[PDB]
């Protein structure tokens, strides 16, 4: 699990990544003075309570995450991120750079790829928020590898969504236009004939706290 | 379109096609096999109650020819019916993987008992291998019998041959070929029964070797 | 016990789930201001005591669970939930959101799928009760995966019962009509000519504490 | 040892059950205001001190156990049950419900099927006594699975004994009639013309302590 | 330039080349096979009904040769077609390694059954292994039929042989060769169906057995 | 209905059918083998102290045909009886699994000893494996004998041969075939006895390979 | 001097010798094989529209003898060219060790496929092993052809045979040998293409199977 | 009933039955083998000082027949005796398990060396395996000789062969078959002595392969 | 993973070195009274935020590192190095010899090649800075082997860059010319027709703190 192959590969980590590819698609993008997240939900049965166990999880008022891959692994990691954010705020009085929070989470993941008696987390996360530097968007994978982005995606439709954004994405769009772009990007990832039900959507702009779009505001984009 | 292509294969050869065969095997096939066995046992009695002169080398005994013929028609049908089952399993061997192969292992186990039925039990192949021919007699038994009786017939008819044993060999060829039909039908009955049990115990994995919906990932 | 396969699967967890499919069938469903649970059980012998029968366990006065799978594993997780519920009541003076209890239980199960030297719990659980949000119904599986439901089931009859409920379930039924619906649902999971003996039933409504339907009250629904 | 098979089985646990099957037959039954245990001695060699390494063991004055399987594992579990009873009595002043004691023993057994580095106990137990609820009878297996009974058995002759009790067992019998039915049941488990030589018998009724029958008292029942 | 040599190979034999074969096999080829089985069954009944005399040894039946020729032509086409698929896979077997071989294993698994189709099922080799020939008849069925029949013909025509079984054997060769075609086309139908399924389920790993670019390093 | 199809199979061949065989084997079978062994031994002593001229090439000895014939009928009974034991086990081989196969292993081990009895001890196969034929004589011993003696008869009867060693060789075919019956019956005795022991030690797992109802999971 | 001896083997057969083979195989060799397949196809169609009288047994057909000669030359050339590549790899098999064997396993895997090309595909050996001869025709096809044709010719020419199937067989020997070239050339093309891809993907480890300098020690 | 049937077998063939064979092998059996070896070495010394004419072809040498007859009888006895030991072991092979097989392993290893003795050393099989026949001559050596000698006699007598080497070969058959008895008896000596040692060292586990009764459970 | 082969090799360490070969190219060289570092960047797409996940990492004001191989493993070593630097400065008031810091990092890497239950770090590092001795340039590999250099490189283009420097490198260049030579050496390692996108550059001279060239400073070289 912590073993190099002859070519220098960590096969357990690359298998952890296969688990991530099975999760549903989520994306984030920076726009003029803000950042947003959009999560696809395949919600299934009418017997489910849809009003809970959400894909977009607030880490605090200024930072949110969405995950893909093993659901239980993901929850434990989101818990870790919340607590770790709180420890930083207690220590310094605030959280100046979200990048340090993402590194602490990614360090926890890296460690489960290096020590024996433990498997990697089968998870990918996107973190989005505003710190003292500005709006931020990062991703993080089973290995603890991180990147900061203008736009990005995770889950089964990752590659479709990113192909679309490479062509279509422009910096500094208004919130409404960015949401539209995102909704469109997400649609591109679907099988044709396959329709897109109520995605989760959340955004934040400089000077404010996160808003989660209510079920009504999301429709106006579908 | 690839899924359409796959689906058309599987629509043409379904679990019903192979169940139909197994149902026929459990009833009519086994009865026919008993009949043929009785007929060979009868012919074998008649040959035991006999002395042979070159009149016996001059005519080819139609009763044995009909027992052998009836055995061959049986083997022919069992073969074609076996192939129906092989097809049903074979077009459902799933995508090749190094995991989630418990069902795939059932498919290969049942394909193997069926290959033994067709190859070893029914002696259907042009050539047997270094395993041998472990059935008493195969699909082309009639041709085997005729060519074995031919040889001795030629030798005896030519004056032909003086040898007293050669003459008893002619009767023994008639007898042994009835014996072989008696033994082979017994051996085939067992194999057909072995497969009825195998198929009916395992058919669910034969048809749907993987069940692949997890709720761990979202 | 904690290894990824090449396709990102955790086979030990998948096998622990096979253990759950062998247990007796239980179900829960929300109704008008309420939630109920119904458990089947195969008692074989007449030499067995009925009434010590350990199925539908109260966690506290407002929360109950049923389980399926390995009964000894299940008992350990029900003790954990009980103690964990008490620790929350002592810390905060109450239990505000039952979902946090279910997460702690599920987190305990996740860890046994991640750390070596230990096997997963071979158990699924349903939790039902009332908190400040209202009536809740959750399930939880060997991986620590949880969902909130309108109605759900676990055990060997799970698939039939869920199919039935998917066609027959309606919200905001009166308790009587819900219990009736649950019984029908459970009966539909049986063998042909197989009679349903007395199941356990428990319900709770907003402003009350759990009631266990006694031996004779149950019989009225049969 | 802590591993699921593909069908969800714990083979080490199932193999520990095999060792239990090789042990001597014991049984217990509830009767009018009481409960008893009968244990087939199955001795051999006039050189053993008969009446020394007793199969029926007092846990306290009100609770006894009988075991089957590996004798050394069994001794360890009985010692654990004794210390665990005293701990409860020191804490609360008395032992109100025997079931909790049985659960503590069962939990210790369960742990040993879940954690690597140990094998299960190859032991089954019957616990019989009187608590504040009435006369009690439980059994407990290698998995830490437990049941409450009106009558039950463990060991090589279990199936015959249960089969027989399933026919002959009547509820609220006088002690002497209960003991007879028990000797009857135990005889039925022996092979043709095999001879039952003095079992241990112990009994207890509401308001008294346990009595172990001595050798002269058992012979009366043969 | 080494890369261009490989790219010319792969440009000439693309996934399109092998899919065309599988499309043809799923449609026309299976029908032609069934057709040969019907004709062989037709010709077989004709023989079952006949009394043989010396005239039968003086002419070789055009009907049976027509069936055997049809079987040979079909086998020829399937062999060539199977080699198009083998080429497509074989030129995409990647750099030899001790790792990242899940797709390579698929490639080898699918080549094995195509080999079996060619070597075993079609009996296209000059000599069989110590596995033998488990198919009823092979590619060179015309030649095997003519060779078996000529032997008996020479013995019959001389003064010819007086052996009564030998004239019956002339007839058994005619019947058994049609039976062999019926059985072989059936076996071959199964093999072709197995391969259609194997290919269509596994085709992406057949063409791209490795997808190699980590995000772990820089 | 599938469970009924299985139940009917198992009701037809019960543990009683196979026990009955083993009871027969332990008693009458072993005595008849010893019978055949003595008969052959006396017929070997008769040929030993005996001089041959071409009057022995003019008749086939009836004392010898009778021994071989009696040996063949015995082999025929053992074979058919062995098939009964194999049907009893084979139709009780349970659902194919990667676990819980300790009884299944017992089933296969006994089936294997039975096949060696049928295939290798009784030389019942028409063509034996690369391992050869380790039994001294098989089921088709009578046919073997007449074939071997006939060759030597035709050579002697003719203008005959004046080779002194060929005439001694007719003597040796007579002796050796009786020797081979003495050897083969002794060998067959061991096998039958080994199978009575194996069956009686293992019959419970043979009939019921899995006992499965856990109390871990409710 | 040992290292000088090794240096001279290696300088005499280099990556450039083996590369030049691969170059020639990608272009000229495959074109030639295609040329032969056409000639065999053309020749086969001529025989297909032909009735054969005894005149056909009197003259050996030069068109076929030439197709086969041409095929043989090509096989000969491929065999010597394969031996060049085999030499380049084989004289670079490094010191025997129980580690650092990943380049070595590449060398063994390429050598194995060249073995197959030389032994199986080209049928170069004088005796095929236990896995017979998989290729439709080998290196000595011309001699196989002439030997088969002349047994028939000789039987047909004087006192000759009246067998009508014998006459058809002569034509079938002519047709089948042309077909076997059509099949053999397709099969050879696959193998040659497989070897080009294998060599070009692996040539670096074929030449330097160990690149072994550590910084870990001093 | 079941245990009685097993008991009857084990009462009939006890360790005393196998020890008695071994005692007999250690003493008389080995001396009879030296005997035949002396007899053969001297008959070989006669044939060596011998020039052969046509007269040696008109009479089969009675001293050589005698040496070979003697060898055959010995082999008959040893085979039969070997079968008594195999019976003692084989009827004591315990219930089939995946554990507690250390004594069972002793049983199989000893059974292997006895089969090697019977099958490979004594050539008792009617047909060899692909392991050939490592023994210089087997059980049916007399018949081997007569057949070999009979062939060359026929050639020499006729208008018969003028080859000088065919005359030398008749002598070479006479010498070689004696040489072969010298070798086979030595080889047989080693094998008998290997089995005396193997039996005597392993006999306890041979008879009771398990001592099963732990004190652990009660 | 901590095991010798018959020839005394540590294959797991050698496999970790394979991972390092896939990393992006970087180099350092000492010049007149100074030392510099230049890193190539494998730039994903325009969606990646470039201000970010710098290849050149300052360890303190006088010391910097650049790494190649597993990016999460490298991040962990770079954190370790920063803290280890601060611990020396606290202990003694300053950091006298940079080689002791590199040795502390290399020791930590060495340990992960000797103790079981961990894998080696799949990382190589170059450290460059000024201390009391003067300008310093070290490298460090997965084994914890260290060397001091005049000029050096790591990553995929290592062998190319090194061969170029072996011909082209001269001591005591002025900074401008050192940088220009470095850009040249990097271009040398590129695939023909592939374009140098614009590296990271950083230099330090005696008496001064590190400077990180900005994008338009690097432009005057590209």
């Amino acid at each position: 699990i912590t073993v190099f192959s002859p070519d220098g590969r960590l096969f357990q980590v690359e298998y952890a990544r296969e688990a991530v590819k099975k999760g549903s698609t989520a994306l984030g993008m920076k726009f003029a003075n803000g950042v947003l997240l959009i999560s696809d939900k395949k919600v299934r049965s009418r017997l489910i309570e849809q009003n809970s166990i959400e894909k977009i999880q607030l880490i605090d008022d200024y930072v949110a995450a969405v995950t893909s891959g093993l659901v239980a692994d993901a929850r434990v990691l989101v818990d870790f991120a919340r607590i770790s954010a709180q420890q930083e705020k207690v220590t310094y009085g605030s959280l100046v750079n979200i990048e340090n929070l993402v590194k602490r989470v990614a360090d926890q993941m890296q460690q489960y790829t290096q020590y024996g008696g433990v498997r990697p987390y089968g998870v990918s996360l996107i973190f989005a928020g505003i710190d003292q530097i500005g709006p931020r968007l990062f991703d993080c994978d089973p290995a603890g590898t991180i990147n900061e982005y203008k736009a990005t995606a995770i889950g089964s439709g990752k590659d479709a969504v990113v192909s679309f954004l490479e062509r279509e994405y422009k910096e500094n769009l208004p919130e409404k236009e960015a949401v539209t772009l995102g909704i469109k990007a997400l649609k591109s990832s679907l099988e044709e004939g396959e329709e897109l039900k109520a995605p989760e959507i959340a955004s934040i702009t400089v000077g404010n706290k996160y808003r989660i779009y209510d079920q009504e505001e999301v429709k106006k984009f579908l | 379109k690839r899924a359409a292509l796959i689906q058309n294969l599987r629509d043409s050869y379904t679990e019903t096609s192979s169940f139909a065969v197994i149902e026929e095997w459990a009833a009519g096939t086994l009865q026919e096999i008993e009949g043929i066995a009785k007929a060979a046992a009868e012919a074998h009695g008649v040959i035991r109650n006999s002395t042979y002169g070159r009149a016996q080398a001059e005519k080819s005994p139609e009763q044995l020819l009909g027992v052998l013929q009836r055995y061959q028609d049986l083997c022919h049908n069992v073969y074609c019916q076996a192939e129906t089952i092989r097809t049903v399993i074979a077009i459902r061997i799933p995508e090749h993987k190094e995991e989630d192969n418990l069902g795939v292992a059932v498919q290969h186990a049942v394909l193997k008992i069926i290959d033994e039925l067709e190859i070893k039990t029914l002696g259907s192949g042009e050539k047997s291998g270094s395993g041998g021919a472990p059935t008493p007699i195969g699909m082309y038994a009639l041709r085997e019998y005729l060519s074995a009786r031919s040889t001795v017939e030629d030798k005896l008819l030519g004056g032909g041959s003086q040898s007293p044993s050669l003459l008893l060999e002619l009767r023994q060829i008639d007898a042994d070929f009835m014996l072989k039909v008696e033994l082979a039908t017994t051996h085939l009955s067992t194999m057909v029964r072995a497969v009825i049990n195998a198929y009916l115990l395992n058919w669910k994995k034969l048809i749907q070797p993987r069940t692949g919906s997890d709720h761990m990932v979202s």
